């Protein structure tokens, strides 16, 4: 979850 | 796009050094584990930003980007550690104020073996006189080699490989010596990877033993 | 030795073809690994220089690298047989047969995919010879002899590629592509070792003494 | 076991 956040919404 | 431009992109994309302070008291198992895991968690945030600056990476499938980072993260951390350490023989330069000795490994059961492997592999890179622009390419190769998106990934790995070949060629040594140097560098990828495997095993065991703090990103990446 | 003469020595060192002669698949595989380990020791001793290493170093290299060496051999035997793992003439397995034991499909998929990468690179026999030796010698006075031997085998690989006549650029690219594929062979061997250690800890697969010795090092 | 050493030291 956190990895996908940093990859896509940062 | 040109090998020079790719190298200059990687140079610019280099993460800032993460600052962590040495504990006030001599290291305990808890304080050593806290220091190294806090550092790893902060460096993982920066690693994700770095990967997104590698030309092409963001055009892979999200699932491919995830798999590569999940596969390679401890290897990438360890390659960075070895590079930070190459100018300071005998030391592992985890951070500017986190400069550890083979012997400070004694604070955590089983971690001295990991420190010895990292110090030895660092010494191999030191003897090969690894250069900054070679390191940049090799660190990117670690990520991209860890695993339409599949074709794009092959293309990106070839581009970085071509960049390393170009870097070595700028050194002006003979064709045969350029090939030997490329082979000597890449044969260390399994030694860094070995250290990663042993580090990951150790950290998983520590998570079992209840010594690993609640650092969200690290735990996600450890669990896979 | 010239690189050509070193490669011929590795050609001469090659082990014989080995035949095995659910539970049955796992027994066949562990029986095969035990037989192949006997021939692997013979092979290593025919690598020029190896027997002049310390006994300690000879033992640690074989203990470290054996599953990687078995898997590199399997990939070579399988290269011209898409979809199949040619363990032996009488042990040809596919991923369907792998599904029959928990944890084996993953391994077979990894082996098949890495084989497929070697097939796409059109790996040559003499390239295989050099990389299998390199796997053994690069595994985790004697120290200097080992570094000399690994350098010699590396030089031979560079020479094999040089003999293909492809461009100088393309030679460097090919060298890198082959060497990068070996961390994939090593991953597969880590997964296989893990699986076999679990099988041994459960007493699910038979007691073959050399295999057990070589597993116990891990 | 010492089969590895046995095989390393005999033919
Ligand atoms: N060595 C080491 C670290 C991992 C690490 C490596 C490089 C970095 O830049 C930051 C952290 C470690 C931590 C906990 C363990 O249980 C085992 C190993
Ligand atoms: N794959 C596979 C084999 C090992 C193997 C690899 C190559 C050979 O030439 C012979 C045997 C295996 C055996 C038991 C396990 O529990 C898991 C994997």
């Amino acid at each position: 979850h956190k990895l996908v956040q940093l990859l896509t919404t940062t | 796009l040109s090998p020079e431009q790719l190298v200059l992109t990687l140079l610019e994309a280099e993460p800032p050094h993460v600052l962590i302070s040495r504990p006030s008291a001599p290291f305990t198992e808890a304080s050593m584990m806290m220091s190294l895991t806090k550092l790893a968690d902060k460096e993982l945030v920066h690693m994700i930003s770095w990967a997104k600056k590698i030309p092409g990476f963001v055009e892979l499938s999200l699932f491919d980007q995830v798999r590569l980072l999940e596969s390679s993260w401890m290897e990438v951390l360890m390659m960075g550690l070895m590079w930070r350490s190459i100018d300071h023989p005998g030391k592992l330069i985890f951070a500017p104020d986190l400069v550890l000795d083979r012997d400070e490994g004694k604070s955590v059961e089983g971690i001295l073996e990991i420190f010895d492997m990292l110090l030895a592999t660092t010494s191999r890179f030191r003897e090969l006189k690894l250069q900054h622009k070679e390191y940049l390419c090799v660190k990117a190769m670690i990520l991209l080699n860890s695993s339409d998106s599949s074709r794009k990934l092959a293309h990106l790995l070839n581009a970085v490989t071509d960049a390393l070949v170009w870097v070595i060629a700028k050194s002006g040594i003979s064709s045969q010596q350029q090939s030997m140097r490329l082979a000597n560098l890449l044969m260390l990828l399994s030694h860094v990877r070995h250290a990663s495997n042993k580090g990951m095993e150790h950290l998983l065991n520590m998570k079992s033993k209840n010594v690993v703090p609640v650092y969200d990103l690290l735990l996600e990446m450890l669990n896979a």
